[PDB]
């Protein structure tokens, strides 16, 4: 819950690094 | 209220057309379209893991996923990146809401990820000039 | 849960003993006075003002209170100087309380403030190491 | 209220640079 939060933000920080 | 009633009407018009099949705001969602279309492709089986981990019964079952996307912020961190990755999820999940139960709304679910996100990120939101600056980021040429 | 139990005490005793006259913990408790009770001398007058704007009628009305927490980090900004500033005028509040009603508790509004500090940073405060980088932050020689 | 919240904020951050 809060832990795929912090596995969701892997895939978000690493989209934000794409652009 | 203005950016919260316009947050709630582009993340409301996308979890609808991706529930089922339909200025800024007609760019954002324009925006909104291709990022959250691919971020749910890229990560389709991620996706699919998380939902079977979390719950969510119903239309009005988003607690579950308000303190999932709290706890994404919870480092401190704010980028356009982790707003439209909870968004694109937001829509992965109103499409599985949709399909065991054709006649739910997604209504509910997309103001709770708009209370979230406007609530908590309010400030930050309007520095980055809101959906122009959304806009803006993910821009492609 | 750990980590909230901790922060929960520690604001806890801090507001009880703000509100009448009484490891990491103790020095935490050690560093929040100190540090607590400047902010609260070096800004009472601009506290009162902020209290006469907000209204918190009572004990269990904290909901008003929450907001205004919530809405300082929504820049996305986080430091040591917002939680401790916050948790300062949480105890100026606990003092307002007790005097209007001499039988009311500090244990709600403690836990309004806990609340949100933990469950919106939970992950910066794990990374800041809690309540020892806290005390590390402000200390003095 | 929000707007008490912004001006505890002017407070907070010119505390965090005091330290």
């Amino acid at each position: 819950a809060e832990e795929i939060g912090a596995x969701l933000r892997r895939m978000a920080d690493d989209l934000n690094a794409q652009y | 209220d203005d950016l919260y009633r316009q947050s709630l009407e582009i993340i409301s018009r996308y979890l609808r057309e991706q529930a089922t099949g339909s200025a800024a705001g007609r760019r954002a969602l324009e925006t909104l379209r291709r990022v959250g279309d691919g971020v749910q492709r890229n990560h389709e089986t991620a996706f699919q893991g998380m939902l079977r981990k979390l719950d969510i019964k119903n239309e009005d079952d988003v607690k579950s996923l308000s303190r999932v996307m709290i706890h994404v912020f919870s480092d401190g961190v704010t980028n356009w990146g982790r707003i439209v990755t909870l968004i694109s999820f937001g829509a992965f999940v109103a499409k599985h809401l949709k399909t065991i139960n054709q006649e739910s709304c997604i209504e509910p679910l997309a103001e709770s990820i708009t209370d979230v996100l406007v609530r908590t990120k309010r400030d930050w939101l309007v520095k980055q000039r809101g959906w122009d600056g959304f806009v803006e980021f993910f821009h492609v040429e």
